[PDB]
Parts: structure tokens; sequence; C-alpha cells
RNA sequence: UGGUGGCGAUAGCGAAGAGGUCACACCCGUUCCCAUACCGAACACGGAAGUUAAGCUCUUCAGCGCCGAUGGUAGUCGGGGGUUUCCCCCUGUGAGAGUAGGACGCCGCCAA
RNA sequence: AGUCUUGGAGGUAGAGCACUGAUUGGACUAGGGGCCCCUACCGGGUUACCGAAUUCAGUCAAACUCCGAAUGCCAAUGACU
């Protein structure tokens, strides 16, 4: 009857552990990333007002790919997020890794944002 | 549906097991009792449902310790009733098996007659599946001791390696003497006539073509032997001679006789003289005879005797190979 | 699987004196055995020798 | 393989139909098999820790851990942080191969093996042993064997009840 | 439906049902990235054979737990009195527990 | 400086068991003494001879608080003296 908690619980504990020191304010919103077994989602949020400024996902109809969970898909999602943040002139952003290690898809999305021009 | 008693016993077992599970579950969802258990779950020991229990908690319980593991007192009665239901089950099944024994005992004659009918049909149909499987024809099978194997083939050779021969015996002549050098078609012609006769006399179809005829002999006789091992060439002549003596004691007008190299393994003149005298002895019985020989003297035998026919096997001097073709009415020439 | 900290696993054909062959990933390339599962009497159901010698005493009143 | 296909094709469907589960993966599964050595005899023989570590690497390629005392004790002359026993966790093809080797050789190789303990079910659904002989199966090199103390094996399963775990083990081939 | 914040468990624990075609998770293996004092257990690497059991949602209950009155009581600033290791009166203030009751959740953003 | 007004820090009287301690009776109780039977201190039969632990109820605490006053202190905005 061995039982083990879900990965999402661990992910939330890690995300809270991270947010305990960082937060999103005006001219410096957060950049959250959520992993899914079939997708990945990114959002720009202002913790001061609890309002999202821009978001993206592998479900978007523009800049779409069939991989849906590959480094290339993450890079394209990051490029789209940076394009949205350029259209909406925030001019800055802070990275909020949702407890995930800055190794794979998260690193790819961050590098895509950096290359696009989103300065952390 | 076998009996209402069996249905009631099945209902008693399923309802009593469900009552066991519900009673265990009422113990296991009781919050005051959960402290005393190792687990809020059912377990089994010694073919009983039991509760898993903390070893230090021992004197608090009302139940039989199995191992702690405990069978509670309220379920001992249920498990005993289930045991009685298993006893009633096996009694019911033995009763129904005795009833089935009686119902089979009523239809003994029908079962035996159906078994005989199906064994007859399986025998008939297996023979016919074999007869179709070797692409073989019904022999025209006769009391006149007559054979006409049209385009006859040795059954133990492949259908593309074998050579087809017309063999006819027991009409215009009762004896055939196959003359010529020891070429592998003489003995193969003997074994072909013999095999196809035993196949045909059993109602098994023969590797010979449509309109073939074969004979209902009362007996078949063979002196067909390998010259085994040169330590024994007079054990060969003597063994052949002992077999020939045994054939001569028993042969009749209703007999087939097959002879390979009569009088071999001795002086050729004495061998040929023995062979002619043995063939004359057998020929007087009006038995059907096929003989082979390499002796020159026997090339005159079927010209000088009424009811005897000479034959030979065709040989290709250009390839140094036997053609295995039988030539009836033509004596064999030597080509040494 | 760490690099080099563990020995190389190799598929081997576990053999028995009775002829039974079993395959398991083992360090040894081959493993010779005398008593396999079926060879051991307990796995053979009611063993003949044990089922024959397990009778209770009868006081030896034969004589 | 030789065990995975057998399981998936005989134990899972049969046990599912027997227990009337509401889903396919509700069938209990053997999660892992943990092997432990337990010894603090290391107090008197510092090199004893090396023993059962070279043997465990041969039993299973997975190198064991040098577990250390989590608490000191005077009755045993122990101090926190000193090495005591060894641990191994088999998950994947390793546990299947270990089960195969065990069932095929170890149990039949024991001289007086008859009706293994039925008691040593957890209540919970796990099954637990302490082999007392250090040379149970052939990979232990009888010649190189000097000490005779066997191994703890702990079979862990997702079974919610001991009954279903017993059925799973019996169908797998545990000769109870 | 999912992600993301604020509000004091009136949010939480416990027991029973319904949901996955999407979505979220279970799941399949380690060739690739990464890794485990041992391990694809965890973290990663790609996918979708099947699974709604569990996680997660929608429902139910007052069982643990939580919030929680009014009145009165004790205590008490100030004034006064007495048999003064303490007690009593007056203006004002005013507890905890106990109850009556509430509650098995409310709103802000974004995508579908 | 005095107050009318507000918001604060705070753990004192009071009350209390929700922690740490002392403690009364009841239900139950693993375990330890005593008659002992045979008896490898192994197996029991009993005790109101004691009793860890749990549970119900009921007491006490300067250095115990799930709780918490009245008073006193700081300052501010609008006001009189």
């Amino acid at each position: 009857m061995i039982t083990k908690t879900s990965k999402n619980a661990a992910r939330l504990k890690r995300h809270a552990r991270v947010r305990a020191k960082l937060s999103g304010t005006a001219e410096r919103p957060r950049l959250n990333v959520f992993r899914s077994n079939k997708h990945i989602y990114a959002q720009i949020i202002d913790d001061v007002n609890g309002v999202t400024l821009a978001s993206a996902s592998t479900l978007d109809k523009d800049l779409n790919v069939e991989s849906t969970g590959d480094t290339s898909a993450a890079t394209k999602v990051g490029e789209l997020v940076a394009k949205r943040a350029a259209e909406k002139g925030i001019s800055d952003v802070v990275f909020d890794r949702g407890g995930y290690l800055y190794h794979g898809r998260v690193k790819a999305l961050a590098d895509a944002a950096r290359e696009a021009g989103l300065k952390f | 549906h076998a009996s209402e008693t069996l249905r009631g016993i099945r209902t008693q077992l399923r309802t009593l097991e469900s009552r066991v599970r519900d009673r265990l579950e009422s113990m296991l969802r009781s919050s005051s009792a959960s402290k005393m258990l190792s687990d809020t779950i059912v377990t089994i020991r010694n073919d009983r449902f039991v509760i898993p229990v903390k070893q230090e908690y021992r004197s608090s319980y009302g139940g039989i310790v199995h191992d702690l593991f405990i069978e509670p007192q309220a379920i001992v009665d249920m498990n005993n009733s289930l045991q009685q239901a298993k006893v009633k089950e096996k009694q019911e099944i033995e009763r129904i098996l005795r009833v089935l024994t009686e119902k089979t005992a009523e239809y003994t004659e029908e079962l035996f007659l159906d078994l005989q009918v199906l064994q007859t049909l399986d025998f008939i149909f297996a023979k016919a599946r074999y007869a179709k499987a070797v692409k073989a024809t019904k022999p025209i099978m006769n009391d006149t001791g007559f054979i006409r194997l049209k385009k006859a083939r040795h059954p133990l050779l492949p259908p593309d390696q074998v050579v087809a021969n017309d063999i006819e015996l027991g009409r215009d002549f009762s004896t055939i003497v196959i003359t010529g050098p020891n070429t592998g078609g003489k003995t193969v012609t003997l074994k072909t006539l013999g095999l196809l006769t035993l196949m045909a006399q059993s109602g098994l179809h023969i590797p010979a073509d449509e309109g073939s005829e074969a004979a209902v002999f009362e007996h078949v006789f063979a002196d067909i032997g390998d010259e085994q091992s040169i330590e024994q060439s007079l054990s060969t002549f003597s063994s052949h001679m002992v077999n020939i003596v045994g054939i001569l004691e028993q042969v009749n007008e209703n007999s087939l006789v097959l002879f390979d190299e009569l009088g071999a393994g001795t002086d050729p003149q004495e061998g040929a003289a023995l062979a002619m005298s043995i063939l004359d002895d057998v020929h007087r019985t009006n038995a059907r005879v096929l003989a082979t020989t390499h002796y020159p003297e026997l090339k005159a035998y079927g010209y000088n005797r009424e009811g005897v026919m000479n034959a030979s096997v065709e040989f290709d001097i250009e390839t140094l190979s036997p053609t295995y073709k039988l030539l009836i009415g033509v004596p064999g020439r030597s080509n040494a | 699987m760490k690099a080099g900290i563990h020995p190389n696993f190799k598929k081997a054909t576990v053999k028995c004196a009775c002829g039974n062959e079993f395959e398991t990933g083992s360090v040894k390339e081959e493993v010779r055995v005398e008593i396999c599962s079926e060879c051991h009497p307990f796995y053979t159901g009611r063993q003949k020798f044990a089922s024959a010698d397990g009778r209770v005493d009868r006081f030896n009143k034969k004589y | 393989n030789r065990l995975k296909e057998k399981y998936n094709k005989e134990i899972a469907p049969a046990l599912m139909t027997k227990f009337n589960y509401d889903s396919v993966m509700q069938v209990p599964k053997i999660e892992k098999i943990v092997i432990n050595m337990g010894v603090g005899d290391a107090v008197q023989n510092a090199k004893a820790i090396d023993s059962a570590v070279e043997e465990l690497t041969f039993i299973a390629g997975q190198k064991p851990v040098v577990t250390r005392a989590k608490k000191s004790i005077a009755g045993f002359r122990l101090r926190e942080g000193m090495p005591i026993g060894a641990k191994v966790t088999l998950r994947g093809e390793r546990m299947y191969d270990f089960l195969d080797k065990l069932i095929s050789v170890s149990l039949p190789r024991v001289r007086d093996f008859r009706g293994v303990s039925k008691k040593s079910f957890d209540g919970r659904g796990n099954y637990t042993l302490g082999i007392k002989e250090q040379l149970i199966f052939p990979e232990i090199d009888y010649d190189k064997v000097t000490k005779v103390r066997g191994m703890d094996i702990v079979i862990v399963t997702t079974a919610n009840t001991d009954e279903e775990a017993r059925e799973l083990l019996t169908q797998v081939g545990m000769p109870f």
C-alpha cells in the first residue's frame, strides 16, 4: 500500500519556497512557468495587483508546433511571450521558475526570452 | 439451475461472505477501535478473514489469535456456517454427479452404437483421405488372380524420381522372368508388384493409373533379400534356400510368389539349374510368379515353356545408367 | 545507473542438473545449478519419497 | 524478461477478474524489493563493514550504501555516525531478475525448505524476511564465503490488504 | 476546466457519490539532456497502449476542529466605610468558559 | 500640561487545561508481588496486594498559559481650557 504524494504538491512547495523571496511589482512583473505532461504555460503577473499582463501556451494558434513539450516548443513559447511583452510595453520582467530546475524546457524558454530581448 | 439446493447454498455463501465483509468493515470504520489495530484493513490467515492487531494490545480483544492477527468472535459463527455451506456444496455436487451417472447409465446402448458408427466413419474417411492424398486410383480387384498395373510406380520413391512401368501377370502367362545384368530395375520391379498387391488387397489405393487391375491372392510369398556382408555369402545362399524351401511347402494356385536372383551366391551353372527346377516346381501350381535373374540359361526359360514370359530392364550404354523401364517379351542382353 | 560504480549486467542461462534452463540477468555469464524450482521436491506437489515415508508408526506388530 | 510478460498476461488479468476491481491498474503491484544487512558487529570487526558489500555488489550490481548509526547506544558500544549494515533498493528490471533468481535457485537450494513462513506478511500488504545463511544462491562464491550471516529482504507492494498480496505472491510462485 | 494571488481553518481533518471526448494528472522506456552517498524511487528526456481508482474538480453531513454572540458573573480606575492576614457600598468599565448561532469557503487576473 | 477622539505595544488581576508540572475518584489495563500444581523461572487459576498506559469526571500552579481586563505609556488628527 505504498503511497507517494503527487508531483504537483512538491511543485507548489518549491514555488512557495521561491516566492518567499521574490515577487512581481510595477516595471518588474513576474514570469511564471507551469509544466504539464502534454503542454507548458507561461504568464506575466503583477503580485501587487494580482493582474496578468501577458500569457502564452503551446495551445496558441500562432507559432505552433507538433512537438508540444520539446525544447523547440519551449523556445517558441518564450519567443511568443517576449513578442507579447514587446507589444505591451512593460520593458522588463523577472523570472519565476515554478519550482522546476533551470535545466531543460525552463532554461530553453528563458534563453528564448533573453534572445528576444526580455531582460531579467 | 442444477438444483434449488445448490442455488440456496450459493446464495448463503455470497450473503454470509458479504456479512463477513460488512462486519469487518464496521469494526474497521469504528474510530475508537482503529487505535487497537495494526491496520483499518482486512487480512487473511488459515483460510479465515482476520484483523491485523498490535501485539501489546492483546487483552483488549474478543477473538481467536491466529498469529498479532485475530479472528473476532462474531465472525467465527459466520465462518462455521460458510464451512457447513461448503460441506453442503460438495454433497450437492456428488449427488448431481450420481444423477449424471444414472442419466448416462440409461443411454448406454445409444452411446456405444454412436461410438461404433463414428469409429467406422473415421476409418472409412481416413482411408479415403489417404487415397486422395497420394492421388491414387481404385484397382479393379479380381478373383482370377490377374494383375495389370498401368504405368505402375514404386510407392517409396518420390513421384518425380520413379519410372512408370506397365506390369501384366496372370492372363496369357502365370510366370514372368526378368533377365539381364544386375541393374537396379529388376528388384525394384519385384518390390513394386508386391507392394501394390498388398496395398490393393487392403483397400488402399495404388500408385498406378485408371483402369489398373490387381489380384486377390490367398497368399503372398517373397524371397527378396539383400546380400548382407561378404562374411556370409553362403549364409545368403543358405538363407535364401531355407526361405525357398518354406515357400515350396506352402505355395498354391491362389499365391503370388516374388523371387530375387534365384540361385545366387553359388556356382552360376548350379544356381541356374536350381533356379530353373524351382521355377518349374512353382509354375506347375499355377501360382503367379515374378522372378529376376542374371543367369544366361534363364534367358531361354520363358521361350521354351508355355505360360512363361521373358522380360528385361532397359539400360542406356550411352550414359552407363539404368533407365528402369521394364521391357516385357524382350530378354536382357549383356553389355559387359 | 551510475557510470562504472556497478558491475556489468549480463544475460545468463541458469542451468540445472535435471535439464531445466532458466534465464536471468546476472553478473556471471552462466550459472550452473543442481536443484532448480521443479527439481526441489516441495515444488513437485506431494513428493513421492516424502509422501511414502511420512506415514505414522504402527507399533511394528508385523512380527 | 521471462517474468514481465508472465505477470502482465497471467497475474494481472486473473487477479483483476478474481477481485472484481473497477479499473485495470487497480491490481496490486510489487513496487520494490529492499535488501538490508542490519549488522553493528562492525564495532568489534571494523572490516566487517566491507563484508556483505562486495557480496551485495555480486548479488545485484547496484552497490549498497554504508548506512550509519542514526543514534548512539552504550549497551551496544555505538556512536552516532558509525557504519552499521547495508541497504539496497531494487526497482525496475533488477527486482524482476532478483525475483527470478530467488524463485529459481535460492528457495529450492535450501536444504530444509518447506512451507515458508505465512506470518511474515506486514498486515499492510508487504512481505518480510531475514535469510540466515550467507551462501543461499550461487553468486556468493562458497569458496570465498567466510562468514555465514544471510540477508534481510523486504518485498513492498501496492496492495491495500494482506489477502490480495498473498494471492499475488502465490500466483507469482511464492511457495507458501 | 487549468494556471495564478488576497482574505484569520466561518477555508482546515473526517465519510459517501459523479466527472476526463478536451484540459490536469496517473502511465510507458532511458538512445538522447540530467540524476541517484545505491535506484528513471525523485528530477529530467519524448509520447500517448489504457484509467478514472488515486491527485484534482461538483455535490452532500455539524461527526474532530474553527469563528462566535446578548445578558449575567469575576476583576477593576476613582470616591467612601468597617469587625481590617480581609470585607462592603456608589459612578464607570468590564473578562475567560459556558451557551444561542455560523460554517463542509468568498473574491481578483489570464487561457481554453 | 489637562481632557473629548482614535490606533497602537504589551500578557498584570481574572479565568483556564489548549502546553510543562502536582493531584482526587471511577471504568479498563500491559506488567510486578503473594497460595501454589506439577515444574527446563516453561505452562497456568485466582486475586480489589500493587499497578505503567488509555478513558470519564473533578482540583492547583511567582518562575504553565488556548485566553485576557480595568489602569498606566506613545503619538495624531478635529476641539476647549
